[PDB]
RNA sequence: CUUAGUAACGGCGAGUGAAGCGGCAAAAGCUCAAAUUUGAAAUCUGGUACCUUCGGUGCCCGAGUUGUAAUUUGGAGAGGGCAACUUUGGGGCCGUUCCUUGUCUAUGUUCCUUGGAACAGGACGUCAUAGAGGGUGAGAAUCCCGUGUGGCGAGGAGUGCGGUUCUUUGUAAAGUGCCUUCGAAGAGUCGAGUUGUUUGGGAAUGCAGCUCUAAGUGGGUGGUAAAUUCCAUCUAAAGCUAAAUAUUGGCGAGAGACCGAUAGCGAACAAGUACAGUGAUGGAAAGAUGAAAAGAACUUUGAAAAGAGAGUGAAAAAGUACGUGAAAUUGUUGAAAGGGAAGGGCAUUUGAUCAGACA
RNA sequence: GGAAUACUGCCAGCUGGGACUGAGGACUGCGACGUAAGUCAAGGAUGCUGGCAUAAUGGUUAUAUGCCGCCCGUCUUGAAACACGGACCAAGGAGUCUAACGUCUAUGCGAGUGUUUGGGUGUAAAACCCAUACGCGUAAUGAAAGUGAACGUAGGUUGGGGCCUCGCAAGAGGUGCACAAUCGACCGAUCCUGAUGUCUUCGGAUGGAUUUGAGUAAGAGCAUAGCUGUUGGGACCCGAAAG
RNA sequence: GUCGAAUUUGGGUAUAGGGGCGAAAGACUAAUCGAACCAUCUAGUAGCUGGUUCCUGCCGAAGUUUCCCUCAGGAUAGCAG
RNA sequence: AAAUAUGUAAGAAGUCCUUGUUACUUAAUUGAACGUGGACAUUUGAAUGAAGAGCUUUUAGUGGGCCAUUUUUGGUAAGCAGAACUGGCGAUGCGGGAUGAACCGAACGUAGAGUUAAGGUGCCGGAAUACACGCUCAUCAGACACCACAAAAGGUGUUAG
RNA sequence: GCCCUGAAAAUGGAUGGCGCUCAAGCGUGUUACCUAUACUCUACCGUCAGGGUUGAUAUGAUGCCCUGACGAGUAGGCAGGCGUGGAGGUCAGUGACGAAGCCUAGACCGUAAGGUCGGGUCGAACGGCCUCUAGUGCAGAUCUUGGUGGUAGUAGCAAAUAUUCAAAUGAGAACUUUGAAGACUGAAGUGGGGAAAGGUUCCACGUCAACAGCAGUUGGACGUGGGUUAGUCGAUCCUAAGA
RNA sequence: GUGAUUUCUGCCCAGUGCUCUGAAUGUCAAAGUGAAGAAAUUCAACCAAGCGCGGGUAAACGGCGGAAGGUAGCCAAAUGCCUCGUCAUCUAAUUAGUGACGCGCAUGAAUGGAUUAACGAGAUUCCCACUGUCCCUAUCUACUAUCUAGCGAAACCACAGCCAAGGGAACGGGCUUGGCAGAAUCAGCGGGGAAAGAAGACCCUGUUGAGCUUGACUCUAGUUUGACAUUGUGAAG
RNA sequence: GAAGACAUUGUCAGGUGGGGAGUUUGGCUGGGGCGGCACAUCUGUUAAACGAUAACGCAGAUGUCCUAAGGGGGGCUCAUG
RNA sequence: GUGGCCUAUCGAUCCUUUAGUCCCUCGGAAUUUGAGGCUAGAGGUGCCAGAAAAGUUACCACAGGGAUAACUGGCUUGUG
RNA sequence: GCGUUGGAUUGUUCACCCACUAAUAGGGAACGUGAGCUGGGUUUAGACCGUCGUGAGACAGGUUAGUUUUACCCUACUGAU
């Protein structure tokens, strides 16, 4: 709102609070990013170090689909599983009763191993694994089963 | 015109953008017209439903492949396995598309349950024109839901191999990447 | 809506910049060329006579075989053979749907005070699916028009369809199974070189000029040029088609935390007017007496304009130089000061003027 | 030889005259004088008395007298300037809105967050309700192919508010979040080492390196709003010679 | 000054803006000419000149460093809230 | 070889006694670095002070300066041009220098009383035509820092040596 | 040492002026006295800091109260407030028995932005408080539009030889009409007709507010009417440069 | 291009242009041709005009010293710096004028040299006549100014209007210290108001322009040259 | 009648092209210009005994040179009288 | 001993080119050319933190500047 | 105190001569004095010459032609009520 702007304070002291000696003129400097290796080299080369130049090689065309994989950690793999039922499956342990987590149906590509999680045998489906994520996997008794 | 630590901005109005400026003023206003349109559609279209049936298809591309959406229409395979022509299909209630084609039997069979429960659930009023009165239902997409096809069972018994996943991902790699050099390397021997 | 200020383009500087997928609104499909009707140009403009006149029938010329109809458009489809059932077309009238219109459909002007005027204040009532808005001598639900809710008419469009009724269209038309033989599909065009322009399109995105100029298991595309081998995907060089979309113009409506006569369109007014320019063009200013002219009879002074009285009005401190009537600037009257400016600050004298408490 | 006086200094020695001030508003404190009761100049004025009760005091205003006072605004090291604008008055007259953002603050929810493209609904541009997606966040690092975050109470050491134990207290010991410094561990990149096994060139286990990253190490973000600041826009307002 | 001629002049007609016309002065082309007038692009851009509208309270500067076709301007560090 | 300026130190992150780790180092348990345990409390290691100390984010204006004392370069010199340290003006009124951006004194909320600074006390003008010892007579006397100027050379003018 | 010579500039002139001679001059010493927005004490305003106080039965714990210190300021920053158009809520607010506006060397409140009251004028709407919002505050820009001054009854109304007497008319005559007189244009005219251009200015009657830079009874002014007659004069036809 | 008549127009083709029935094996585009490669492609040969080379050309641009070195003429000339050059003449006295002189800063031959009767609102010097130009002012006429009746503007204006000195943005109407200072006014007057008229046309600055010029940078209409198309038919070397 | 697959016309390529178009034509500086470089650097001094410190101050220098004139070791001692 | 006894003797982005690694990519799948990346140098900007650039205006224009020259005045007085 | 001149050449300040005279002294007042004049010079635009430049053009070199506006206000001064 503008009863709240410094404006309506600077109502009376002639110079709007631009000063006398400087002003406010258009454009001193430029428009936009002009002289940014000339006269505003200083501010680029710090605070923007990297601007100039050109680095990778090209890729026409483009498709981001083409390299959709979502990550999901152990450590947030039961968070797939709903809450009513995540605690009769940690405090039944067993083989035969493993509860089946299908990652990709949760919008999942890739499980990589961080975290810990239960010793509770566990069967995972997933399209791409980490080579430290399925060994915690196993060593829980669980197995990790390849899908397209 | 370069100054204090901010971030690089890109923002393009540097052409007469004033002159093609679009405010939806009449947001709601549209909303008034298509549900008045919609009312005096189905006025006119008798008891008919609205809308017409639609198969179910598997969206392409790795990212969506994971879920199954409406197509367009019935193929001429699916429409001639539920037991009838694909002319008499378009007139009562049925789009047919021409162009899509059957590779998965999952999917061929799914819309051709779908058109043979359409057909048993659907009143055809005769040429005759007596034109017993029934109800009209708005829509065919709510009486004929698409669901998601069930992939597992809640739980299994352990299978395990012991082979290694991870292991078997990087030789799947290794194989066609050297594919081309393994086979030029035989056939010069 | 998003993808996305992203892939990419760019003195790779300044800057520029799409597309596939995903959700949604709206949904609708199609037809020519290329085939011998060949046991019968089966097609059509026009003229003329009559008739049920957005047309129909008979007859007569003409167009047309250098190809007019039927039949078939790639999803196919066609010529033969076999066995089967399934389904009608074209008009009247009465209603409905829509638009353009007319008419009907509640309740106080009851008392008191102020006022020129009650539509104000106070008291006592009524209606309300009507207390939106406007008018009437000041703020009116109940005085008038309307408003709300319903009823009753009049004139057309469109065949969308709800009932009835007159015509059998027709040895007509369409759909579906199986066998066999076939299955015509667009050229100075695709494509290629080069030049120019353009694009995010980068050994070249589209477009155009010139030169060259194809094929039929072919041809185009698959975002890095080339040779060789595969794969995927469509079918160009011919054509039609509602809705979702756009709209500072036109016509008909409803609105606003918009402007309130130097504002808002240039224009609230005989405004694109008066006026200027040879011309193209340029382009103003200007709204308000009062409820009602009741717009001042008559007398008197003056050549007259007018003045002074009288009168009208609630008010001439409203008189067609008219509501309210500020400032700069001016006249008269009253007070005060003033020896080459005036004005100002602190303090008190003098003059004028004034509030507070008399508890 | 014995005094006096001057000069300088000290007294919790006494006493006269004059001026300005009276803040506070029950009691509470420290003291003094007293055998006691009590009193007092002891944490800020009371007592007595007169005149007038209105223009008398006082305010306002005009004028007179003493002293003082150069014209405002603006650029500038420097303006009363022989620097520029301003004869006078009324009305109008200049940091705005928008897209995308930085810091900070308020609010909702929170490993999530965003109902309003659209649908439903309505007393109809309001209010109320809702599916699926999408955006950002929850993983980084490489030009890329690609790979991808626990030896351990998610480490050790130093400093740490608060809490716990003992203690009258002072202190001592224990535990120590946030945060600061430092040494390690983990993930990606780079440079090396090259095990079991082999489409004999594939595979890359294991152990290292004064190298490197906008990383991990019991998440903090998403949305709305506000002041201030940034960029593109007529861009605080008025102004060129041109094209 | 000139005044029977390269004379003076009316009307008709032709040449139009990077064009015309010029016994030539950059002269003239409607009081406009070293490139006319009119409308639009256009609120053209300006590191340059001018202006920039209420009160009180608290804090309170800089004309210096480095880089810039930088020297009447910016970025940067400092001083300030 | 000064004066003025200038680096570091004056304790707990310290000192001492004993002995743990290593792939570094040594002829060598030699050393180096980092630690376990024990001993030493705030006259705990000079003075004075400390409207508390430490830390982070963000952004305005400014980037023409000028003057005075001292140091100092160019120039005959300049109210000239250019540096060094500090204090000022700019951005600042108030008392004094008649007058003045910078000098002297002193820095400012509104008032009362008292006392002073620099500068003054014949009159203008508030305050001694005070006190005391001398000097000076100008036919162009003299009179108060910054400051608004005077020299070489002379006089049996007068005074002291 | 003091004084003197050395010692010459232009409007009249400056120990600040008057003036001063055992000074009111110069050097030096001792005292008294004068006065800054500085110093000391006190009151009051504000700012900052450190503290006290929720116990009902009385209203602001952003409240009340105790203690100490401090106060210059351009460019600039931040904070608390005043005023304007419009919007939601509320005061069952004010008003034709006078709302708003305007005038008022009349009164009161606030440091101030401002607020309140009385009197006069006037005639129909308007305000307080809690919040929302902006096309929200002027002395300046050789600012925009409009209005008005001093200058000032001033500059001026002086080219083209020149007017005078009487009567008539009229409220009014240097300027109208008639008569008389004196003059000029002097036939390349101040005469008599036309081409362009103007458009009723032509003529009569009525008539003077404005216009004819004095005047006006007059007029090319104002009001109301009247008036342009072609077989032979032109256009029309022809062709010129050209279109 | 030069600019009546008369008289005369010298030398230079190295440079810059212009031009040529001149020379050939320099430089050289696209198309075409050859080799290599699986192809994209690469390399090589050939190769138009122009350029280069050779000749011509000055009444083409221009030059004339210490490619040719200023010839005929002419001059302190509208061209000479030094310079008011030196001599003569003109005057009492001449930076003027004229006639001569010439190592001429820097004269010169159709960028025309020299000379010329007639003509000129052209630029200069002297002489006669003439005169208020002057010594040295005086007087007259008309219309103004002036006063009255009527009519009636504008420029300009921060506020205003007496000086001397001082200091000050280094030249005050205001400030400081002194001189002084008495209503209201009329005709004149040009000392001052750094008077008025215009955002300095000079100068500098700006990463502001425009007119004009040129082997500045980058282009272009036109024109020229080659290739392909339009483009067929018959014979020979 | 002339002329003839040549002219012409169309598309590319080379030359020519101030006739025309667009644009540019440094900075510091006791004004600018000319000159100079104090514009990127080095030694001594100005510089006021830490460091820093200006002027178109003073006296000079740099855009190179070297397979040794680089690295190690050994032996030896120079100018001058 | 990681060039010259010490104090000077020199150069970004884009582009080109070379060496190294023979590693990554050409995005429907392969082989071979070609092209594009990764790491380290060279080709140069002397206005040396690095635009690609000739004159003239006496026909002239605009924004400004007393930050800055051509008159007085003021300070200075070498020179006169 | 009082005077300090008349002329030839030059736009000239300056300078240089002739002559008279008691003498022909030097200066200031915004280098006194342009709403007092004059406009010869310098210093707009036309034109000629020399030298310089390829050229447009340059020349503190020579030559010729080239608009000099307003007072009625205040003060000062001169006179007048
Ligand atoms: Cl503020
Ligand atoms: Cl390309
Ligand atoms: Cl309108
Ligand atoms: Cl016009
Ligand atoms: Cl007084
Ligand atoms: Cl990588
Ligand atoms: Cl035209
Ligand atoms: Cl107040
Ligand atoms: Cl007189
Ligand atoms: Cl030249
Ligand atoms: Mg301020
Ligand atoms: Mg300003
Ligand atoms: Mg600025
Ligand atoms: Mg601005
Ligand atoms: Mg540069
Ligand atoms: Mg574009
Ligand atoms: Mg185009
Ligand atoms: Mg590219
Ligand atoms: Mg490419
Ligand atoms: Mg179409
Ligand atoms: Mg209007
Ligand atoms: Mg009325
Ligand atoms: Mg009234
Ligand atoms: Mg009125
Ligand atoms: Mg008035
Ligand atoms: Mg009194
Ligand atoms: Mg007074
Ligand atoms: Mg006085
Ligand atoms: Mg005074
Ligand atoms: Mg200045
Ligand atoms: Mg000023
Ligand atoms: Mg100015
Ligand atoms: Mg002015
Ligand atoms: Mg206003
Ligand atoms: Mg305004
Ligand atoms: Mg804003
Ligand atoms: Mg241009
Ligand atoms: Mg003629
Ligand atoms: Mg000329
Ligand atoms: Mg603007
Ligand atoms: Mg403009
Ligand atoms: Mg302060
Ligand atoms: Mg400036
Ligand atoms: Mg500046
Ligand atoms: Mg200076
Ligand atoms: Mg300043
Ligand atoms: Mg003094
Ligand atoms: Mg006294
Ligand atoms: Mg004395
Ligand atoms: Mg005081
Ligand atoms: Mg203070
Ligand atoms: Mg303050
Ligand atoms: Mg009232
Ligand atoms: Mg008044
Ligand atoms: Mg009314
Ligand atoms: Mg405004
Ligand atoms: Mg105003
Ligand atoms: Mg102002
Ligand atoms: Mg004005
Ligand atoms: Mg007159
Ligand atoms: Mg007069
Ligand atoms: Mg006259
Ligand atoms: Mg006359
Ligand atoms: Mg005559
Ligand atoms: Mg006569
Ligand atoms: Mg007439
Ligand atoms: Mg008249
Ligand atoms: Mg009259
Ligand atoms: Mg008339
Ligand atoms: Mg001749
Ligand atoms: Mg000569
Ligand atoms: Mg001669
Ligand atoms: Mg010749
Ligand atoms: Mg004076
Ligand atoms: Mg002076
Ligand atoms: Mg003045
Ligand atoms: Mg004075
Ligand atoms: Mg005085
Ligand atoms: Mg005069
Ligand atoms: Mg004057
Ligand atoms: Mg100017
Ligand atoms: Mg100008
Ligand atoms: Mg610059
Ligand atoms: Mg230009
Ligand atoms: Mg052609
Ligand atoms: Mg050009
Ligand atoms: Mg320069
Ligand atoms: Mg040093
Ligand atoms: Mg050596
Ligand atoms: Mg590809
Ligand atoms: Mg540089
Ligand atoms: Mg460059
Ligand atoms: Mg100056
Ligand atoms: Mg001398
Ligand atoms: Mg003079
Ligand atoms: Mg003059
Ligand atoms: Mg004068
Ligand atoms: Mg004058
Ligand atoms: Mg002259
Ligand atoms: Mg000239």
């Amino acid at each position: 709102p503008s009863r709240f702007t410094k404006t309506r304070k600077h109502r009376g002291h002639v110079s709007a609070g631009k000063g006398r000696i400087g002003k406010h003129r258009k454009h001193p400097g430029g428009r936009g990013m002009a002289g940014g290796q000339h006269h505003h080299r200083i501010n680029m080369d710090k605070y923007h170090p990297g601007y100039f130049g050109k680095v990778g090689m090209r890729y026409f065309h483009k498709q981001q689909a083409h390299f959709w994989k979502p990550v999901l950690n152990l450590d947030k793999l039961w968070t797939l599983i709903p809450e009513d039922k995540r605690d009769q499956y940690l405090k039944s342990a067993s083989k035969e009763t493993a509860p089946v987590i299908d990652t990709l149906a949760a919008g999942y590509g890739k499980i990589l191993g961080k975290g810990r999680i239960p010793n509770v045998p566990v069967i995972v489906k997933a399209r791409f694994v980490s080579k430290l994520a399925e060994e915690k996997i196993r060593a829980a008794g669980g197995v990790v089963e390849l899908i397209a | 015109a370069i100054s204090k630590n901010l971030p690089i901005l890109k923002n393009h109005f540097r052409k007469h953008w004033q002159e093609r400026v679009k405010v939806h003023f009449d947001q709601a206003g549209k909303k008034v017209s298509r549900r008045n349109a919609r009312a005096t559609r189905a006025a006119k279209i008798a008891p008919r439903p609205l809308d017409l049936l639609r198969p179910v298809v598997r969206a392409p591309t790795v990212k969506y492949n994971r879920k199954v959406r409406a197509g367009r229409g019935f193929t001429l395979a699916e429409v001639k396995a539920a037991g009838l022509t694909a002319a008499y299909a378009r007139t009562i209630g049925i789009a047919v598309d021409h162009r899509r084609q059957n590779r998965n039997q999952e999917i061929f069979d799914a819309n051709v349950q779908r058109l043979k429960e359409y057909q048993s659930k659907i009143i055809v009023f005769p040429r005759n024109g007596k034109a017993p009165e029934a109800e009209q239902v708005l829509s065919a997409a709510a009486t004929f839901p698409i669901a998601q096809p069930a992939t597992d069972v809640e739980a299994r018994a352990v299978q395990d191999n012991g082979e290694s996943a991870f292991r078997t991902l990087r030789l799947a790699r290794s194989e066609k990447k050297f594919r081309g050099i393994r086979e030029k390397r035989a056939r010069e021997k």
